């Protein structure tokens, strides 16, 4: 249940952890519910990612790197400005180092597969496509609303778009890095970025 | 007139969330030294 519990991502890590506690119940002195840190899901089914000229990437090939959601709009002015700074940090950052450190995934609020394209051709990190309901429910997990038209469930809008997460493995949020957010700080908040502690295990 | 929805939560409730716990299982091993062989005696046993 991090950073929230009523999400779907959450909801279907409940069912699916706790409904192999039953059966391994009933198969055997078990606790009835699981504790949170003993559920584990799959963040990113084998179908999700896709890196750039669209192949499949796997989510076990994002082991020992420190990962961030981008979740942004197209026709965003803040999300205008900010996308070339994130680009000089990542090549900067991904330049700097025998080892590749940083990832990014970008997830979206443009209108339609013409204006994901138009964004997506300005971003070489990994990305999902619109129509999995994967680009929905994280939203929905990581409380980013681009106005009040989710039914929402006495969330408060923890910030709008444009943002970056820094994730975990089982979902759990890292770190904000806040651009809009309580600091309000655009386009050097990426340097808050730590990647020694927020590792993709 | 349409009704303006309602966004707003407070600082306490934004920033205070509940935090992962600290890792924590490390205690500290020590190593005894294996004692000596005692190689010592005495002049009278040694000499008389």
């Amino acid at each position: 249940s991090q950073p929230v519990f009523a999400s779907p991502l959450n909801v279907e890590k409940r069912r699916l952890n706790e409904e192999r506690a039953l059966m391994q119940a009933q198969k055997a002195n078990i606790q009835l519910p699981p504790n949170y840190g003993d559920m584990d899901l799959i963040l990113f089914p084998e179908g999700s990612l896709k890196n750039s000229n669209n192949t499949v990437i796997p989510q076990s090939h994002l082991k020992g790197k420190s990962v961030a959601l981008y979740f942004a709009d197209g026709a965003d002015p803040k999300c205008a400005s900010l996308l070339p700074f994130l680009l000089n940090y990542y090549r900067t950052m991904n330049e700097g180092g025998a080892n590749q450190k940083i990832e990014i995934i970008f997830v979206s609020l443009d209108r339609d597969r013409e204006a994901f394209e138009s964004h997506r051709a300005h971003m070489p990190w990994l990305s999902i496509d619109l129509e999995n309901p994967l680009t929905e429910i994280l939203k929905r997990h990581f409380r980013v609303m681009k106005e009040y038209e989710v039914p929402t469930y006495g969330y408060g809008s923890r910030t709008g778009v444009p943002s970056v997460i820094v994730i975990g493995s089982d979902g759990r949020e890292a770190q904000f890095l806040p651009i809009c957010s309580g600091l309000e700080e655009g386009d050097r908040a990426l340097l808050r970025w730590d990647w020694r502690n927020t590792k993709f295990a | 007139p349409p009704t303006l929805p309602f966004h707003g939560e407070s600082a306490y409730r934004t920033d205070y969330v509940p935090k992962p716990l600290p890792e924590v299982a490390k205690p500290v091993e020590v190593k005894l030294p294996p004692t000596l062989p005692f190689n010592a005696q005495s002049c009278y046993r040694s000499e008389y």
